[PDB]
């Protein structure tokens, strides 16, 4: 029915005319690329053949477009289209002699994009302003989007083989003002929330964190090849932090030069070291876990998430405020291409020999696990002798599983916190989880020490069958195991009834995954 | 210049396919790049263009093509007599810069026969041959000496094509290769700490690391630089490893005879701040 | 502008008049003048969907009902 | 041949038990599920 | 294929040059060398030559992304000592030992094995 | 010039140079294909 | 239950139940119950003896089989309504346990528990050292990864079809695979993988590869799409055609050359065509007159309807058949080979769902190399791993380290007695590798060794039907959807 | 399908390997020891001729004494 | 031919009595790989209203342990509403009664 | 005659289940196929459970 073409999704009005499909468009997969700066984007040959723009014959340009009308179609960096003032729109494959077809002031020219133009780059789901950007265009082989990988954050992209989507502006209304509001620089602070809405992440966010700590000396050899790729570098070379034996300097003092010498930061520290809350003004051992900007330079204290990454109160942040956004974001660039290259010479692992601890930790682990699970044997008892008298707010029932819970989720809080402690220095596991990498010390625990219990709908595994799990267990069994405890670590495997029951609450994230990008994509809409 | 450090050499062993040894006071830059060098800039003869005339096997036809090409040729032959393809006057190809090759074969028998590379012949005069059984089968016999199956055909299928082997280099293609491998350490005590072992004890020493024999594993010294770097590259049969070594030693040195040569074009002009 | 079929090449007469696809565009062989009222198959739009859910076929806006077998559709 | 009198170890390493499980799939399809119902 | 041709990785273009010398402007006495067409085989070990030297105040070399093959040495020598002699010795310094690395590696060669045919 | 057709199953070429119907003559069946071109193609080895 | 055990009642087709608690027994015999096979157990006991399991032996020469073992009555199959009532036993070990342990009334037991998996949560080694959901997504991209799928591909015209060129049956394999046939035709490949950082192309979710392997061969695949074309007089006065059309007689003037046709219609195997040419001729013979007063000239008793590209830069024409329909008429296939070498974009995974994209290809030259020399194929990043907790892909790498120097073949089966981690890592040692899998590994551009060692090792690894070049896309101006004036959809 | 001349990772040729280990393999049953005889000294070499699947034999296998 | 419909289309009935209660019931058999041919002969299907009814019918309920794959669904849409058979599992085909 | 049936590849009526890997592999269908699906104009149709 004509009503029903009317109606809503793919309708007139919403799935049409509001929004319609629109030429002059790329799309493809899209792959990290540390050489880019943050405002460019790669971009094939293919792609930026294909597409187009529209650039119009001034007397002081005439010639090098003369040079782009000759170079044709079938090469590169040529032209599709000539346009004369008159209306007519000519084809630069077809006519057999170019050079008889001489341009003259006001004439189009439609030339292949080249590394400079500027385009509106896309991904959707589009959640908030930010997640649609303006960015240069860089020409380079192969057929994917390359972007800076810091941009992933805004974005939400995980070159796991995300989409992209790219849109290219074409009247210089549009560039100017695609390029002095929605570029990437300009959108470095978000209004939603006034932090930076992008920090340093994945390696670049662990290698950095690792150089910057007071144990890392360079030789003069190799200081001079990060000073190369350096941008802005002034020319001088910085006094050596060690003249003798040998000339030597710090990690801290190499990023020094690294930063706007200018931002002021003092505080943003927290890191779990040092103490929690009082530890260091006991004494004033002035620490290291402590990081000082003073005068654009690092004076103590590796670097995070909490100084380096998006927390508003940052590096970056009081950067951005105080440099500028131009200067932040040759910040940005340099901060990875130095830290990327010194990793190369360090680099970052991460075997099997990260998850495993010492035969004394397993001991004490199991015996912690044994004292639990004795301790639950003791809360049936005494609930079976009907002698556990009910807490003020529940019923017996409620009272015994608030109780179990209680108990079971103290274990593994001590035997996770048990394993932290266990771990020594080197654990590449324990650099990516501090540096705020990757991970969480709940995955440390997962992994070595133990699982603990899954959980369905906020209470434990149901009982499917009549008074039990699984058929495996007896009836009426309220132990750890039969109600979905897992005993065991993903490094030491787990057992038949905890892989299932694991299964039980893996599923349970993935049903809420799937639900949830639909009503929030319906609760946004009705908002805008 | 005064700087230069001498470096040395020490050959411990050489057989048919390895050759083992150490250079001494040189740079690792140096041992890195021609170690680089080995693997890519090499020059050799392989299989470059494959024009197939009936295809009848089991196996399609760029499949064939591919096999063809990663064969390794015996260019014990100075492969400098053949020039590029690119610079030779010739229109496409010539005997001047190419070697041709011919394979023509059909199963007319009922058991299973199997393509090889004797079968396949130069039509240039002998001394530019596949690697399977030529200068000899070396008392070491294997067994068929088959060097690869090609493709495998049965009773009414067939097999005829041309091939033109070319030289290029390792940094083109893998297919230019004359290593299968190379080996390379250097400081295998860990002396300089260029690695950090956590627990060191539980790191088995190397066929290098045996000098203080002893079980406390890794003295330190502060004051060090690489030195003594050890070697062992093999060859994949195409050619033999000191000669190897050698082209590729004498390559790199025309490579940058050539960078100074461009540099002295841009001084020969205009002087261009040299001094 | 009746006399269309075609023969709209103002410079010079036509013999033949292409079509690049691809382009979206009407072009002529021997000079260069677009003349663009884009045909391309028209046929072809409303079979562009089929990502979308259909095998029922929803978005359907006619049935082939064929007519070369009958009179009246 | 089995009797159940002069036996003396029934005990067998369960990892035998691949010979019983690959004869389920050796006789059954792998998807008799499909197949039986057809020809039911 | 949006790929590149194999050989275009190091094969210079008709109207691409060589090298290309431009000075600093930053500091006095320095200048920055772009090779094109080459890989860390070439810059890697010039750099080191370059760094033994003990009139040469900085040298380092970068490339700037992986896909398009080109280089840039940046040096920096004594204000009475031009960086274009130093980059000129450091290149005949480096032939030379290489050349007395290949002469005695062939002496060493023939060295009592009969298998070296 | 002939077409050639090489047949199902038993690869007699079937000589149809013309509108005859495709059925290959002695052997049954019907479906055919049309045989690599004497035409030469060029292969990189890479 | 006697009866059943004894044939007397169709066992695979009647489940039988007892609920005591509300004094009733039904018994079922309807179709649709899904059931599994379970040993029985008795005083305590196991049924089944070492007896039978010679007897299964034997059937190299012996008729004695799976439905003989069933009417030993030591096997019972069990729907999940007479599940919930058994009282089933994990393990013979646990049931002899039972002199201690808690229950001691057995009358079940479990044939094997890696069983509870389906097909494609099996082909995966370690899954239990697996984050749950990482199991699901596996499973998922194992349908992806392609493969030989049937071996006489070479006969049949699928509409479009994905093999590659040298598969490997997995290097560590789980025990259920023997059944799935998957040695015979494999998924993947068992490539060299190290987890470092590198010069880091390979942040979230990417990999950094070697070249030289995609050059020798490695992950190079062949892919053929079929296009297929009919003839059919479909109407009173229209005619379809296979010729080659010619601007001076067809209707379709389509600037795309017809001149690589055969004189037939359809152009013959081994011919290279493009993104422009034509595969088939046809055209549609429609007016026959019905324009009177002389309006033959050309391009007028016929319109062109021929099939060609648009599709991609596509690759070789490899088979052209002409044979006819189940309605009687002329018809063609025509299958198009094209050969994929794995490039930055194309997407991969190993068997834990560590999906990613490549993110740039290096030659041997540059990949970190080991003493050997042994450049890895793959280098995967380290933050792949602590989030996401696939502790068993590097569990299935070390491993795969073991099988690779004592040339067996190892075995990942979910649930054994093989305390993994710290028996491997001795056997590891004894080979005289670090027992946990680091190596030392030197830097590809200065030749400094990486100051840390790096985890490396085999994996199998898997290419997916996903590459980049079919997902690449791009616009300007082209065709309008008159019904509406806007653009195509994709 | 078929043995892959040169392994993947190193580039030591491997399929003048080939036919002499299934020979030995069917001779003497010694994998390992197989494996060193034949002189793969390397484990990624040994991964390549280990797990590698002669699919080749199915295809001849079929009717096709024709194509 | 009132067969060979049903099966070629995946509609259900002879038309005349509707066909949307059992959609999609028929398939293209995917090849992609020798597992994708044998995992689709092992799918199971599980019905429901249409794009966005949240119950207990999608999660991983304890009968299941040993009939259908724990963890094998899509990963999007039908996130729980596509099961498959475990490997030891069986379908009885039905026999009479009498 | 009433009508025609679709058979399910290689059941008890489909004409291939009568024969060995060696005859199988000489009819050109593979043999490690498992069947079980219905063929209709020229597809291979699959129901789901
Ligand atoms: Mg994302
Ligand atoms: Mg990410
Ligand atoms: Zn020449
Ligand atoms: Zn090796």
């Amino acid at each position: 029915s004509l009503k029903q073409r009317l109606k809503g999704k793919e309708g007139r009005v919403r799935g049409n005319l509001m929004g319609k499909r629109v030429d002059f468009s790329a799309r493809t997969v899209i792959t990290p690329d540390p050489n880019l700066s943050i405002d460019q984007v790669g971009v094939p040959r293919s792609i930026a053949a294909n597409m187009t723009f529209a650039e119009i014959v001034t007397p002081f340009n005439i010639d090098r477009l003369q040079e782009l009308v000759r170079r044709g179609n079938s090469q590169y960096p040529g032209a599709k289209y000539i346009i004369r003032d008159n209306g007519d729109r000519i084809d630069l494959r077809f006519h057999p002699k170019p050079s008889d077809l001489h341009l003259q002031t006001g004439y189009k020219v439609e030339r292949h994009m080249c590394d400079g133009d500027i385009v509106i780059f896309n991904r959707q789901p589009t959640l908030h302003k930010m997640s649609m950007m303006g960015h240069r265009v860089r020409i380079l082989p192969w057929s994917t989007f390359r972007l800076n990988l810091s941009v992933t954050t805004p974005y939400n992209a995980d070159f796991d083989g995300d989409e992209m989507n790219l849109h290219l502006p074409q009247s210089l209304e549009t560039r100017a003002e695609i390029q002095e509001l929605a570029m990437v620089p300009r959108m470095i602070v978000t209004p939603q929330s006034n932090r930076p809405v992008m920090g340093i992440v994945q390696d670049t966010l662990t290698a950095v964190r690792k150089f910057t700590k007071r144990d890392v000396f360079l030789e003069r050899g190799e200081v001079m090849n990060l000073l190369m790729f350096l941008s802005t570098w002034d020319g001088k070379v910085p006094q050596p932090a060690i003249l003798k034996p040998r000339p030597l300097w710090t990690g801290k003092q190499i990023f020094s030069l690294i930063i706007p010498g200018h931002i002021n930061c003092i505080r943003t520290h927290s890191t779990h070291p040092d103490d929690e809350d009082s530890g260091p003004y006991k004494h004033i051992s002035p620490g290291d876990t402590k990081v000082v900007v003073e005068n654009g330079e690092l004076i103590m204290g590796i670097l995070c998430k909490k100084s380096l990454g998006t927390s508003a109160g940052s590096l970056v942040h009081i950067s951005y405020l105080e440099m500028g956004h131009d200067i932040t974001r040759l910040f940005y660039s340099n901060i990875q291409t130095v830290i990327n290259n010194w990793l190369l010479i360090e680099g970052h692992t991460i075997g099997i020999g990260d998850s495993i601890a010492d035969s004394k930790t397993y001991q004490d682990i199991q015996n912690t696990i044994k004292k639990a699970k004795q301790d639950v044997i003791e809360v049936i008892e005494k609930a079976h002798n009907n002698e556990l008298e009910p807490t003020p707010g529940n019923t017996l029932r409620q009272t015994f599983e608030n109780q179990v819970n209680r108990i079971l989720n103290d274990a593994r809080d001590k035997t996770g916190s048990s394993a932290q402690k266990s771990l020594s220095e080197y654990n590449n596991f324990k650099s990516m989880v501090v540096s705020g990498a990757k991970g969480s010390k709940i995955n440390i625990s997962q992994v070595i020490a133990v699982v603990g219990q899954q959980n369905v709908e906020g209470k434990r595994i149901p009982f499917g069958f009549k008074h039990r799990t699984l058929p495996h267990f007896i009836k009426d069994d309220y132990g750890p195991e039969s109600r979905g405890f897992v005993e065991n670590s993903y490094l030491a495997g787990l057992t038949p009834t905890e892989f299932f029951f694991h299964a039980m609450g893996g599923r349970e994230g993935l049903i809420d995954t799937a639900v949830k990008t639909a009503e929030t994509g319906y609760i946004q809409r009705r908002l805008i | 210049m005064p700087y230069a450090n001498q470096p040395t050499v020490r050959i411990t062993e050489l057989t048919d396919e390895n050759v083992k040894f150490i250079i001494e006071n040189t740079d690792l830059a140096v041992a890195n790049s021609i170690r680089r060098v080995f693997i890519a800039e090499v020059p050799i003869i392989a299989i470059d263009w494959v024009q197939i005339d009936a295809n009848s096997s089991v196996l399609h036809d760029e499949f064939i093509a591919h096999r063809l090409g990663l064969i390794p040729l015996i260019s014990d032959d100075i492969v400098d007599k053949l020039q590029y393809s690119r610079d030779c006057t010739c229109e496409e190809f010539c005997p001047e810069c190419s070697v041709e090759f011919t394979l023509d074969v059909r199963c007319n028998e009922d058991q299973t026969r199997h393509v090889t590379s004797r079968d396949l012949i130069s039509n240039s005069p002998r001394v530019i041959p596949v690697t399977s059984r030529n200068r000899d089968n070396d008392p070491n016999d294997y067994v068929e000496q088959d060097d690869i199956l090609i493709v495998k055909l049965r009773k009414g299928q067939e097999l005829r094509l041309r091939a033109y082997a070319k030289k290029g280099f390792g940094k083109e293609h893998a297919k230019w290769n004359p290593t299968a491998g190379v080996a390379f350490e250097y400081d295998p005590d860990n002396a300089l700490r260029h690695t950090v072992y956590p627990k060191p004890e539980e790191w088995p020493k190397s066929e290098y690391s045996e000098l203080d024999e002893d079980e406390s594993q890794a003295p330190y010294d502060p004051n060090g630089k690489p030195e003594r770097f050890y070697y062992n590259v093999e060859s994949c049969g195409s050619l033999r490893p000191e000669t190897i070594v050698l082209s590729a030693l004498s390559g790199l040195k025309k490579k940058l005879s050539d960078l100074q040569t461009q540099l002295s074009h841009e001084i020969q002009s205009d002087v261009l701040t040299i001094n | 502008l009746d006399a269309l079929p075609r023969v709209t090449c103002p410079n010079h007469p036509d013999a033949i008049l292409v079509e690049d696809y691809r382009a979206g565009d009407m072009i002529c062989p021997e000079c260069g003048l677009v003349v663009g009222d884009r045909v391309i198959d028209v046929g072809s739009e409303w079979r562009t969907f089929s990502n979308d859910k259909a095998t029922k076929d929803p978005s359907r806006v006619g049935d082939s009902q064929n007519p070369l077998l009958s009179d009246g559709d | 041949y089995d009797e159940d009198d002069d036996e003396i170890t029934p005990d067998l390493w369960q990892e035998a038990c691949w010979i019983v499980i690959s004869s389920y799939f050796d006789e059954k399809g792998l998807v008799r599920q499909q197949l039986d119902s057809f020809d039911e | 294929m949006n790929a590149p041709p194999a050989f275009e990785s190091f094969l210079l273009f008709e109207g691409e040059k060589k090298i290309t010398i431009n000075k600093d402007t930053k500091v006095p006495n320095a200048c920055l060398f772009t090779i094109n067409k080459e890989d860390h085989t070439l810059g890697n070990i010039i750099k080191s030559q370059l760094l033994k030297d003990p009139q040469v105040l900085f040298a380092g070399y970068k490339v700037p992304h992986p896909l398009e093959h080109k280089i840039i040495i940046r040096v920096q020598t004594t204000p009475d000592y031009s960086p274009q002699e130093a980059f000129t010795n450091a290149i005949t310094d480096l032939i030379s030992e290489l050349s007395l690395l290949e002469e005695r590696f062939r002496v060493a060669i023939k060295d009592k094995q009969e298998g070296i045919e | 010039q002939p077409m050639i057709y090489i047949c199902g199953e038993c690869h007699t070429e079937n000589e149809i140079k013309s509108r005859d119907p495709i059925r290959c003559r002695e052997c049954g069946y019907r479906i055919m294909y049309k045989k690599r071109t004497k035409r030469l193609v060029v292969f990189d080895a890479r | 239950r006697k009866l059943r055990r004894q044939m007397d009642i169709i066992v695979s087709e009647v489940s039988m139940i007892r609920d005591i608690r509300e004094r009733e027994i039904r018994i079922y015999t309807d179709a649709g119950r899904i059931c599994r096979p379970l040993l029985i157990v008795e005083k305590q006991k196991l049924l089944l003896k070492k007896r039978h399991i010679d007897q299964l032996k034997e059937r190299e020469y012996n008729n004695y089989s799976w439905q003989d073992l069933v009417a030993s009555g030591v096997v019972e199959y069990i729907d999940t309504l007479e599940e919930e009532t058994v009282m089933l036993a994990m393990t013979p070990d646990d049931l002899q346990e039972k002199e201690v342990a808690y229950c001691s009334t057995y009358t079940h037991c479990e044939i094997h528990p890696s069983m509870i998996l389906g097909v494609c949560a099996s082909i995966i080694p370690f899954p239990d050292h697996n984050q749950s959901p990482r199991n699901t997504y596996q499973s998922a991209m194992g349908k992806q990864a392609m493969g030989v799928y049937i071996t006489n591909f070479h006969v049949r015209m699928d509409t479009l079809a994905h093999v590659l060129y040298y598969p490997q049956k997995p290097l560590v394999t789980t025990r259920s695979m023997e059944y799935l046939r998957f040695r015979e035709l494999p998924a993947g490949i068992n490539s060299i993988v190290a987890i470092a950082s590198y010069t880091g192309y390979n942040q979230e979710d990417s990999v950094i590869m070697n070249r030289s392997a995609v050059d020798r061969g490695f992950f190079r695949s062949v892919f053929y799409r079929s296009y297929k074309e009919q003839e059919s007089k479909k109407g009173f006065d229209q005619e379809e055609v296979f010729e080659k059309p010619t601007r001076e007689t067809c209707q379709g003037m389509r600037h795309a050359i017809y001149d690589k046709l055969d004189d037939d219609g359809l152009i013959a195997p081994g011919v290279r065509v493009s993104g422009d040419d034509v595969i088939i001729g046809k055209t549609v013979t429609l007016p026959e007159n019905e324009d009177e007063l002389e309006s033959t000239n050309r391009r007028y008793t016929k319109r062109d309807c021929s099939t060609f590209l648009r599709t991609s830069e596509t690759g070789i024409v490899d088979q052209v058949m002409v044979t006819l329909n189940q309605e009687g008429y002329k018809f063609c296939k025509i299958r198009v080979r094209s050969v994929r070498i794995p490039q930055i974009g194309d997407k991969f995974a190993s068997r834990h769902g560590q999906k990613g994209t490549c993110g740039i290809q290096y030659r041997q030259e540059d990949m970190p190399f080991t003493c050997e020399g042994i450049t890895p194929d793959i280098i995967i990043n380290p933050h792949a791993i602590p989030s996401r907790m696939t502790i068993g892909h590097l569990i299935e790498c070390l491993q795969g380290k073991v099988s690779a120097n004592k040339g067996e073949i190892g075995d990942a089966t979910p649930f054994n007695d093989a305390v993994n981690v710290q028996k491997i890592s001795n056997l590891l040692s004894d080979y005289g590798y670090h027992l946990r899998g680091n190596e030392v590994l030197y830097n590809g551009f200065t030749g400094r060794k990486i100051t840390s060692q790096i985890f490396i090792g085999p994996t199998y690894y898997q290419r997916l039907k996903h590459m980049v070049d079919d997902k690449i896309h791009s616009r300007a101006r082209g065709p309008i959807q008159i019904l509406n004036r806007q653009p195509m959809e994709g | 399908m078929i043995i892959p001349v040169r392994c993947f990772t190193c580039g030591k040729i491997v399929g003048n390997k080939w036919e002499a280990y299934l020979g030995l393999l069917q001779a003497e049953y010694t994998e390992g020891d197989a494996l060193d005889a034949l002189g793969l000294k390397r484990y990624c070499c040994r991964r390549m001729l280990l797990a590698h699947v002669d699919l080749i034999e199915k295809l001849l296998n079929y009717a096709p004494l024709e194509k | 031919d009132g067969l060979k419909y049903s099966l070629a289309t995946g509609n259900w009935g002879d038309q005349k009595k509707a066909h949307q209660a059992r959609a999609g019931v028929s398939q293209v058999l995917n090849r992609l790989t020798f597992a994708s041919t044998l995992s689709h002969l092992r799918r199971l299907n599980s019905p429901i209203g249409r794009d966005g009814k949240l119950a207990k019918p999608r999660q991983l309920h304890n009968t299941l342990w040993g009939m259908v794959c724990p963890a094998e669904t899509p990963e999007g849409h039908a996130v729980g509403l596509v099961k498959n058979l475990a490997l030891m599992a069986y379908i009885s085909v039905g026999s009479q009664p009498s | 005659f009433i009508g025609k049936i679709p058979i399910m590849l290689r059941s008890t009526y489909c004409l291939l289940n009568g024969l060995t890997d060696r005859d199988l592999c000489e009819l050109n269908e593979c043999p490690l196929d498992p069947g079980g699906y219905f063929i209709i104009n020229g597809s291979e149709k699959v129901l789901i459970a």
